[PDB]
């Protein structure tokens, strides 16, 4: 057989259905959602960690001349100067008073401990959902996993099930990211070979040692010492320290619906927020018919007591008549209400207690026992305790937390003076009909 | 060590402490709304969830 | 659960009352005054004989 229906995006919240079919027991039908994935499409963009300079042995000529060249190191440059009598512990290595001259250069590379600490700027977008359900038919179980995509069914005995798309997308990454030691910050990094001294992603690299590397940190040169062969040097600090110490606090303590984010998928998971529709294909060998499923009579509801509350603070009674002998489900028809037990052994003239929660007090609605049904009409009182994070509110709220009482009041209270007013104009038409006969 | 004040709505909040799992709390009504077959203040839970 | 309630000062004379909870038997919960001991504050100021 074929159903449709829809549910809620939560983990671990079961919610019973049922299937009607003429001469076959309506099956009880347990939908779970075990886990959720949410998993987008990512584009690795740049790697970048702190850096550590390089102050090569100068180039110095004796009493002679040179030059500034190019090279394609990152951040390479050159510096020439003259007139330079350079020290050292032997003594003076060469005096020229023009002749001499120095040149000195520097670049940058990534630290060597880069290789762990280093960090990755992401583009991210098109996020997709994955999810794993339990299915449970006729004490039959499955589980199941697949896309929320209209198209694709999971496979799980080969019973194709579709379901989605999803109601409202919601979405923690931003289009750009940052990921560091396990954690995944929200951040606008600017683009590949796009770089500002002393701010994030100073440096970059396709890949952790990668050769090829770009940077810009406004490395000056200075001139040379008093006497004492040396190369003064001048460079902004990271970006990437910098970034550390005011990165801000990490998206896992602030993604809405309590999102799980975890890197090496970089995805997120039981992050809960939405519905889903569903369509489910059910083999006719699991149905029953219905002679073969046991008959009541004469059944009637009464509630034991019910306090509303968040767990399965309802309890209900129900006294049964039947003329066979096996097993029945039970559902609650009524939206506001939802039980806790499928079904249970069944008895002539037998008699049994149920579990339940509701989203209001007025436990007023139509319950399913087998195929036949009865009313249940009760009041259920707020609780003491009001502060727990168990599941709760498995049902939406539909305004109907109106007591009857308020009914009542409200139906009595709204006025019907228009009918006394247009009784006084008949009554008007009339009598100015009469004062016209005079 | 001190006290602090943390207002939890009813869909349910986080929270973290320490460095071991956090636990989730929610929260429900308890406000003393529904009457008795007589004359009763209902409308101050009625006006203690949403004052709108 | 908490519960609160208000009873005569006397000894000796159980009072029977009952805790309510939907989905609970209401427990019965007995009180007794075993025995009562009103203590002042004293201050010693001088013997005599
Ligand atoms: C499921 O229930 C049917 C009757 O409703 C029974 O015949 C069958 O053996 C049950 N299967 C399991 C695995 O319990």
């Amino acid at each position: 057989f074929e159903h449709a229906t829809t549910v809620p995006n939560v983990p671990g919240i079961p919610y019973k259905a049922l299937v009607e079919r003429a001469g076959y027991a309506p099956l009880n039908l347990e939908i779970t959602v075990v886990s959720s994935e949410l998993t987008p499409s990512t584009n690795k963009e740049y790697v970048t960690c702190k850096f550590h300079t390089v102050v090569p042995s100068p180039q110095v000529k004796c009493c002679g001349s040179l030059e500034c060249k190019a090279s394609s190191k990152a951040d390479y440059t050159c510096r020439v100067f003259g007139g330079v009598y350079p020290f050292m512990w032997g003594g003076a290595q060469c005096f020229c008073d023009s002749e001499n001259t120095q040149l000195s250069e520097a670049y940058v590379e990534f630290a060597p401990d880069c290789t762990i600490d280093h960090a990755v700027a992401l583009k991210v977008h098109t996020a997709a959902l994955k999810v794993g359900l339990r299915i449970v038919y006729g004490n039959t179980t499955a589980r199941l996993d697949t896309f929320v995509n209209g198209v694709t069914p999971g496979s799980s005995r080969d019973l194709k099930v579709i379901a989605g798309p999803i109601s409202a997308a919601f979405s923690p990454f931003d289009h750009k990211v940052v990921i560091r030691k396990g954690l995944v910050y929200n951040y606008d990094f600017p683009e590949y070979g796009a770089m500002n001294p002393g701010a994030f992603g100073d440096i970059q690299a396709s890949s952790l040692d990668a050769t090829d590397i770009v940077a810009r940190t406004d490395i000056r040169l200075l001139k040379p010492s008093v006497k004492n062969i040396h190369v003064p040097y001048t460079q902004a600090v990271s970006g990437y320290e910098m970034w550390k110490n005011n990165s801000g606090r990490p998206l896992q303590e602030t993604a809405p619906f309590g999102c799980k984010i975890e890197v090496e998928p970089l995805r997120a998971t039981n992050c809960a927020y939405g519905h889903i529709p569903i369509s489910i294909d059910i083999p006719d060998a699991a149905f029953v018919r219905s002679s073969e499923s046991p008959t009541i009579l004469e059944v009637s509801c009464t509630v034991a007591d019910c306090i509303y509350s968040a767990d399965f603070g309802g309890s209900l009674t129900l006294q049964y008549k039947a003329n066979r002998e096996g097993h029945c489900p039970v559902h609650s028809h009524s939206t506001t209400a939802v039980l806790k037990e499928a079904t249970t052994h069944v008895t002539a003239t037998g008699s049994i207690t149920l579990h339940f929660s509701t989203s209001s007090p007025q436990a007023n609605f139509i319950v399913s026992l087998c195929g036949k049904k009865t009313t249940c009409n009760a009041e259920c009182k707020p609780p003491a305790d009001h502060i727990i994070g168990e599941p709760h509110k498995v049902d939406q709220e539909f305004q109907a937390a109106v007591s009857k009482t308020s009914w009542n009041w409200l139906l009595a209270l709204f006025g019907g003076a228009s009918s006394l007013i247009v009784v006084g104009l008949i009554v008007l038409v009339c009598s100015s009909m009469l004062i016209n006969t005079r | 060590t001190t006290s602090r004040n943390f207002s939890v709505g009813r869909e349910g909040l986080e929270y973290v402490w320490g460095n071991h799992e956090p636990v989730r709390v929610w929260a429900q009504e308890s406000a003393p709304g529904d009457p008795h077959g007589w004359p009763h203040e209902i409308i101050i839970h009625y006006y203690h969830r949403h004052p709108v």
